């Protein structure tokens, strides 16, 4: 029940753990760009270092 | 092994006679046999005396000499504190001391009746301590700090709503009462108490009628505390608690009008010791 | 039959 | 297997919410930006 | 009037008899149940 | 205050103690 | 089909930890038992022990910043140290400074987080043996009057600072002002009952205790056991409550009575303290309209000066 | 069988109505509208 | 089978009438309507 | 059991399972769809950010 | 042996946005910076 | 083992959390820079 | 066997160096006699 | 299971803890590399000492 | 046999020694006999 | 097991727990020199001493 | 067991404990030294008995 | 046999001796009557 | 057992018992004699009897 | 083991450790004799 | 174990016994010795009944 898994990683997850692992990365990765964008303009709005 | 028995031979199996206080003192006890199904036995007799004279004394009291039909209105109080340790027919305060002296009689007559009782049936002598705390609690509050502070009229009056008086104003007089150690502590186990309560009767309850071994619950306790006590370990903790409760807030209220005047100059002491005393600044010093 | 808990099991 | 990937997710999770609430909690006290002004 | 305002009815009377009738009540039925006939074990052969 | 009065009813609050005392104490010893 | 050791022995999140049992000495001599862990961990309980230590965190820095970080001062002051609700020139609002009401606010949203998260766990840990659900239950009776004082109560007058602070001494100085604010409360008839509830828990846990224990030469305190046959402990204890008050009760019922009688006081003391403030805003002349104050129109007054 | 006892209908309506006469009556003489066991 | 007993319905109308009476009396007296039992 | 669900989720889901999830997807993307217009017409009201 | 379960998820997701939309429409409605049932 | 590498982590990285936090604050209420500022 | 594990005395070490560094770091700051976080 | 250990620290690790372990040091080089650049940003704004 | 063990004797003397220590510091800053750490 | 540890000390050490040993008295004495030097750059700043 | 320990405190004394005792003592010879030390330069700067 | 334990007579004595020393030295430091912490 | 311990005492002690009795005398003696000089010399300075 | 001798020595002892410690602090605070003054 | 106390009080006291009661008496004859001596100086140096 290991064969979507590499063989590095082959200790550590599962074929269902290695999907929900991919859907929590995905989900980092897009929260992440949000946050940029989100500080980006509160800075444009009113700089909180003076 | 076990079969159904209808409790009329449980209870004529353990009927026994002379095995009582007063059959050890005198070699016999005058009243020793059973009315319905109280034991009357001597200290049976000087209980129920006393409670009929005390009620008699507290409702004459009440209806007559003060005029009122409604019972949450009356304040049966003692003399005043000018009478000293005095007691005179002819002065107010008269039937509160009737009333408080056969009150007293009563209690203690309940006590050694207690006392028989489980000697007759070969028991230990628990609930006759757990009882004997709440008597003594009487005891100070009516008797010990009177005598100390110097008057009967330093006791608390008997009446339904009008006893709340006295505690509030002997509460407020020596303020701040809540900074009472004794106090503190008499409330905390009052709190346990009923945590205590609330825990064990649900966990009883929750094992009751079911297809699981005694286990269960074990693990029950030990999977969301860390510790499961014991089965004689939380009756042990229970009768424990609840006569600790009462005999800590006895030194309160004796302490709090004969060595102590005021509870929030006690704690002057604190800020005051050489280990932290004039390291801060304005505001922040002593 | 019957039991202490007000239970009747067989 | 020593690590288990349930209690790392969750322990993630619980931290970022936590650190999010009070980020805006602090942010919002601090009274630095406009935000629910009046 | 002599007589208390309504809430002295809400509040304070009707949960006192409540109170009362209930402890006694209560203690009817406990009492009932606790006296009946069910399992024991026999007082000769235990003790 | 008298100081003697008020002693000796405070070695009565103190001596109500007793009991539960001795109940502790022989839960103790009798459970080695 | 429990297995009572999987439940105690598992590992994972859904599992215990400190899986090798300890053992305390003088525990097993007064208690009977001396055995410490394991414990479970799983879930429910990480997000209470994470959301209670946050507001944990959050009070005892504020104290820090109170005494101005000096540990000396820390320690001498630290029994009156608090952090309060918002004044009352605010309302409601939550748009309150740090060190005037803020980290109140956000501490005791993680406080109420956690309550909740160990209800959940008391009552899936319950579902998870074999055992009913009483104690959660319980513990919801007693979240009715924590979430009338800390959350419902303010919400209904309409400020935060109705509330108490978080220290050791402040929850003293909430009952003296709350009690004080709203007439007298000894002439709340729900603070009344609940006296009555305490007073009666605290008694009925004393007269329980020590006739299980004075019965206990005959194994009384099996009380699971105890409800299927009775033997001569059960008996005796039965006998003795019957000759002394003229009724007793079984080894069964009992502990129904104890449920219930410290059930009773967390509610009647919620539907009191939400009462107090809302319909009757003063309790001494409220008792004056129902006929339950004494006149004493010549108090001796002389008892209470020095 | 039954869902409900004739026992306990009795039991529950007789103590209602008890209750909720003697409230009635106590509420209406304390009001002062009518004029009823008046000085 | 009857649903309740003699013995129960002896017990509980004659505490009932015995109530009432005692708080009838007891409301009339204290209404100060009529002159009874004045000074 | 295990055979409306598609071969990658089968380790993860079942029939019943698989429908309370499509449920929930789609009440997701509703609740979305109508809170994004309540924030358009609150901040054509009066804009929170000054 | 399921790592994750369905009905936990659920639960608790559901818990959580019942929780934010409480505390959200306190925080915004207390704050007095939108005209919302005014007397 | 001795050690886990399991109860090291958790206990490097809760500490860590701890001092971040701690530091944050009390440099948030010195005063000492322009950050935040009402 | 032995006294002391390594694991306790490394767990109760590391405890007392951290506790120290926070105590010594606290009066030093509080003190006023650095200039160090000011104004 | 002790293939990729170094022979000196064999006692003490498996492969999966290797594996996490480089994880863990990498991260802690990275959060050390930004911590060194956040404090010479914050002298250069305002210097802590005086 | 041994009325002490090793272990004990080093917890408590380690313990008294490490608070007798704390309270001599502390009691020493608080007098003010010495300059050590002022403004 | 007692193989690396010297034979002075075998009635209380492993080889893993001298490992852990040798690295925790290095990190020591890292720390030690560390503060001397910081005490001394302390103490030409502003003496605490008078 | 009992080797290194001396005949005359074999009754008390066991190898690991007897080496933890001697560096036990070495440390409080090496503590009373410095205090001894401390104490004279305190005394030195300004004396506490007048 | 022994009437009473050598361990409990060490650890009665000690704790009793160090009370006693910390009692004196704290009463005398408060008394004022010699120089001693001054200034 | 009472091998070391005189003839008078075996009744009350053990071996080892003994010899932490002799530890605990010998130090009581040396407390007393530092005792009596610290008396001497703060009598010396300040007698505390007027 | 019989116990008169233990709670005879015992109640001794406590007795007069309190009975020293009682009356050297009624002593010391009544003025009576010099002792510890300024 | 009674061979050394006197045949009167053989019921009464053990061996161990014996020996503590003699050291128990010793001492409260010296105590007694000390305090005579001590109310005799005090009477000496400030009479308490005039
Ligand atoms: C516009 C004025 C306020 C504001 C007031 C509110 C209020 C009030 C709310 C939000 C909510 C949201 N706001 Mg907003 N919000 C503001 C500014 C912001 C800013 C910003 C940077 O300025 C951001 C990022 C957000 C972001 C957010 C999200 C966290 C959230 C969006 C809903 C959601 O997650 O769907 C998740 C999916 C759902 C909610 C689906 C709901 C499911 C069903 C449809 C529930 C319907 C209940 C129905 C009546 C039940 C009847 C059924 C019976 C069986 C018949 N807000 C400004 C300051 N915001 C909402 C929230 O917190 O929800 C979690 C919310 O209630
Ligand atoms: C927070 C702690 C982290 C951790 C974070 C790190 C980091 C970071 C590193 C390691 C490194 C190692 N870790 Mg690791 N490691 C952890 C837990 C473990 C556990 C366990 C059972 O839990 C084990 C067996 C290990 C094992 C190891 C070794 C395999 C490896 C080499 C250690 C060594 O030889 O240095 C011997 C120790 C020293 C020489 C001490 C050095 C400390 C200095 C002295 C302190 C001051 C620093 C100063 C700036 C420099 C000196 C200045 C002076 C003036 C001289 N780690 C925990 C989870 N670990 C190192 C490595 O190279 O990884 C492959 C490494 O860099
Ligand atoms: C508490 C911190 C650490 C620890 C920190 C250190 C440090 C640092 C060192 C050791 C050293 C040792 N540790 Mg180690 N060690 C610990 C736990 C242990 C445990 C255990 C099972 O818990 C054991 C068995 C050991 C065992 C050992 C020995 C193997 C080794 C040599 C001891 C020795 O002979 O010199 C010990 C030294 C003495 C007994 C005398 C020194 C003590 C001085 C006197 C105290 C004051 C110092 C001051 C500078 C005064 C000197 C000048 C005076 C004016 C004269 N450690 C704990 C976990 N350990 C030493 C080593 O490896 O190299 C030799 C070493 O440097
Ligand atoms: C004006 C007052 C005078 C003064 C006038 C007097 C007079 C008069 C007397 C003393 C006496 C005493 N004074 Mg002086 N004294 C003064 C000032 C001081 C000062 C001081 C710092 O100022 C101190 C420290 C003392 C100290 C003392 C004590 C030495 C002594 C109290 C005896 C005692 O405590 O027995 C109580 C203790 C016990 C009963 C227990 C004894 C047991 C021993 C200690 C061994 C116990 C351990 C052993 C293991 C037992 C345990 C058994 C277990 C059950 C196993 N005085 C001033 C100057 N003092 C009294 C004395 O008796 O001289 C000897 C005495 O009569
Ligand atoms: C001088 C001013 C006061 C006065 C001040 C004091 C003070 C102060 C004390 C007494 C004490 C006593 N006083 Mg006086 N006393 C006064 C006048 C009187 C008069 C009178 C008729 O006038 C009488 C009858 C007494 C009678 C008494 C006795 C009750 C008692 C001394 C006998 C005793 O118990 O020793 C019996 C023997 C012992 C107690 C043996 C115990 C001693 C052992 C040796 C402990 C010594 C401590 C030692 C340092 C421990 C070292 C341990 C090792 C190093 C390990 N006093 C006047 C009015 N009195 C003392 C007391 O109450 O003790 C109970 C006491 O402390
Ligand atoms: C020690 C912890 C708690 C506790 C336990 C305790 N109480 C106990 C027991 C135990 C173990 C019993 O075994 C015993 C019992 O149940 O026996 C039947 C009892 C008991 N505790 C009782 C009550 C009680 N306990 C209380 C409290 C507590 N008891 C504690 C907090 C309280 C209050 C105020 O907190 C009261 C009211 C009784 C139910 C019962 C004792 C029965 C008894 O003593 O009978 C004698 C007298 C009568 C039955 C009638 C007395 C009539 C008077 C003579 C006339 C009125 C005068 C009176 C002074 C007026 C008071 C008016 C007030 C408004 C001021
Ligand atoms: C705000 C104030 C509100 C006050 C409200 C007070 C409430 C009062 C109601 C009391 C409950 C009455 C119960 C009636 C029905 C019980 C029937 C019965 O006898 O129940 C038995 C147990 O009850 C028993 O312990 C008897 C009942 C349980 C024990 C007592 C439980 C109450 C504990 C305290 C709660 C309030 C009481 C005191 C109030 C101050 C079990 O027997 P079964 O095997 O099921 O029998 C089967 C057949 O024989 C027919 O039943
Ligand atoms: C605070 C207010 C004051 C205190 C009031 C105290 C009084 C009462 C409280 C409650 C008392 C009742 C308690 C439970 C009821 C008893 C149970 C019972 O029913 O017991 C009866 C016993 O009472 C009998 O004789 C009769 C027993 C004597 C009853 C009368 C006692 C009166 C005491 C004096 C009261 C004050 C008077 C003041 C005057 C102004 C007999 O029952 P049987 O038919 O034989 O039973 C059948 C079998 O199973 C057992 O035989
Ligand atoms: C003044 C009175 C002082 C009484 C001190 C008693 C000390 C020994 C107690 C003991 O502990 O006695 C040991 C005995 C028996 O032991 P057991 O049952 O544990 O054995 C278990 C065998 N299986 O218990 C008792 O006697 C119980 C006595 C209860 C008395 C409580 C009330 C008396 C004190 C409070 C005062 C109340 C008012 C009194 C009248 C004014
Ligand atoms: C607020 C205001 C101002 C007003 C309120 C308005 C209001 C709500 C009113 C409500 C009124 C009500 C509810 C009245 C109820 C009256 C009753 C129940 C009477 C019962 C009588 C019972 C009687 C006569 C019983 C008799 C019993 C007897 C003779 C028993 C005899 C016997 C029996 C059973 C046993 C042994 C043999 C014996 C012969 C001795
Ligand atoms: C059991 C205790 C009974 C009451 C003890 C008090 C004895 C009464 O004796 C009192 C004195 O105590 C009092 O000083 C004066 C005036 O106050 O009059 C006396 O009658
Ligand atoms: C779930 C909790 C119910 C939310 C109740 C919201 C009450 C709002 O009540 C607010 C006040 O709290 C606020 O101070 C003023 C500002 O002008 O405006 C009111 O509308
Ligand atoms: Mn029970």
């Amino acid at each position: 029940q290991n064969d979507l898994v590499p063989d590095q990683w082959k200790p550590l997850f599962n074929n269902a753990e290695w999907l929900v692992h991919d859907i929590v990365v995905k989900t980092i990765y897009g929260g992440l760009i949000i946050a940029v964008i989100a500080h980006v303009l509160c800075w444009a709005w009113t700089p909180w270092i003076r | 092994s076990a079969e159904v028995i209808p409790f009329s031979i449980i209870e004529e199996f353990y009927k026994r006679p002379g095995k009582t206080l007063a059959a050890r003192f005198f070699g016999v006890d005058p009243f020793d046999f059973w009315i319905g199904r109280f034991y009357v036995g001597l200290f049976g007799a000087i209980s129920i005396i006393g409670i009929i004279l005390g009620v008699a004394f507290y409702l004459y009291e009440g209806v007559v000499n003060e005029g009122t039909l409604n019972i949450l209105a009356m304040r049966i109080e003692p003399p005043p504190v000018s009478q000293g340790l005095n007691v005179d027919p002819a002065q107010p305060g008269f039937f509160w001391f009737l009333t408080m002296v056969a009150a007293t009689i009563a209690f203690v007559g309940w006590l050694l009746r207690q006392i028989d009782i489980s000697l007759k049936l070969d028991m230990g002598m628990e609930v006759p301590i757990a009882f004997g705390a709440v008597v003594s609690s009487w005891i100070t509050l009516q008797w010990l700090r009177p005598i100390a502070m110097g008057a009967w009229g330093h006791g608390f009056p008997l009446g339904i709503t009008h006893h709340l008086d006295w505690v509030s104003n002997i509460g407020y007089q020596y303020y701040n009462f809540f900074y009472n150690p004794f106090h503190a502590i008499g409330i905390t186990l009052l709190f346990a108490s009923t945590l205590f309560l609330h825990m064990h009767g649900s966990a009883v309850l929750s094992e009751a009628k079911r297809n699981i071994s005694d286990q269960n619950i074990h693990v029950f306790w030990r999977n969301i505390l860390g510790y499961s006590i014991g089965e004689i370990g939380i009756h042990r903790v229970a009768f424990w608690t609840g006569a600790a409760s009462v005999l800590f807030s006895n030194l309160c209220i004796f302490l709090s009008g004969t060595f102590v005047k005021d509870w929030n100059a006690f704690w002057g002491f604190w800020d005051k010791m050489p280990i932290w005393n004039g390291v801060g600044q304005g505001a922040l010093v002593a | 039959a019957a039991a202490p808990a007000g239970a009747a099991a067989a | 297997r020593p690590f288990e990937f349930r209690t790392s997710v969750v322990v993630s999770t619980l931290l970022g919410l936590v650190m999010a609430l009070l980020i805006h909690f602090v942010v919002l006290s601090s009274g630095a930006f406009n935000w629910l002004r009046a | 009037s002599p007589w208390p305002v309504w809430s002295g009815y809400a509040l304070c009377f009707v949960p006192l008899a409540a109170v009362i009738l209930g402890f006694i009540i209560a203690a009817r039925f406990t009492d009932k149940q606790a006296t009946s006939a069910y399992l024991r074990l026999d007082p000769a052969k235990a003790n | 205050m008298n100081w003697i009065v008020a002693t000796f009813m405070l070695m009565f609050v103190l001596v109500a103690f007793l009991p539960l005392v001795v109940s502790l104490a022989y839960t103790w010893v009798t459970n080695p | 089909p429990i297995d009572l050791h999987d439940e105690e022995y598992r590992d994972g999140l859904e599992g215990t930890i400190a899986k090798p049992p300890g053992h305390v000495g003088w525990m097993q001599r007064l208690l009977g038992e001396g055995q410490v862990g394991p414990i479970y961990v799983g879930l429910w309980g990480v997000i209470s022990f994470i959301t209670f230590f946050a507001s944990a965190f959050i009070i005892l820095v504020d104290y820090g910043r109170q005494v101005g970080w000096n540990p000396i001062i820390y320690l001498r002051e630290f029994w009156n140290l608090a952090v309060y609700p918002p004044p009352t020139e605010y309302g409601l609002s939550w748009n309150v400074p740090w060190d005037k009401g803020g980290a109140w606010l956000a501490a005791t949203f993680f406080l109420h987080i956690s309550v909740l998260t160990w209800w959940a766990r008391l009552y899936t840990r319950a579902k998870a043996t074999g055992v009913g659900t009483q104690l959660a239950w319980g513990f919801a009776s007693a979240l009715s009057l924590y979430f009338v004082i800390y959350l419902f109560h303010p919400l209904a007058l309409g400020n935060w600072s109705a509330a108490p602070g978080h220290g050791f001494r402040a929850i003293l100085d909430w009952t003296n002002y709350v009690s004080i604010h709203w007439g007298n409360f000894y002439y709340n008839p729900f603070h009344m009952l609940s006296i009555f509830f305490l007073l009666g828990s605290t008694l009925l846990l004393a007269m329980h205790g020590a006739t299980i224990v004075a019965t206990s030469k005959w194994k009384s305190e099996m009380e699971f056991t105890e409800m299927m046959a009775e033997g001569p402990g059960t008996q005796r204890a039965q006998l003795f409550w019957r000759w002394v008050m003229g009724w007793n009760a079984n080894s069964y019922n009992i502990h129904i009575w104890a449920w219930w009688f410290a059930a009773f006081t967390a509610i009647t003391g919620a539907i009191g303290l939400f009462l107090s403030g809302t319909l009757v805003p003063d309790w001494y002349a409220w008792g004056e309209t129902a006929k339950i104050v004494a006149p004493w129109p010549n108090p001796d007054w002389a008892q209470y000066v020095f």
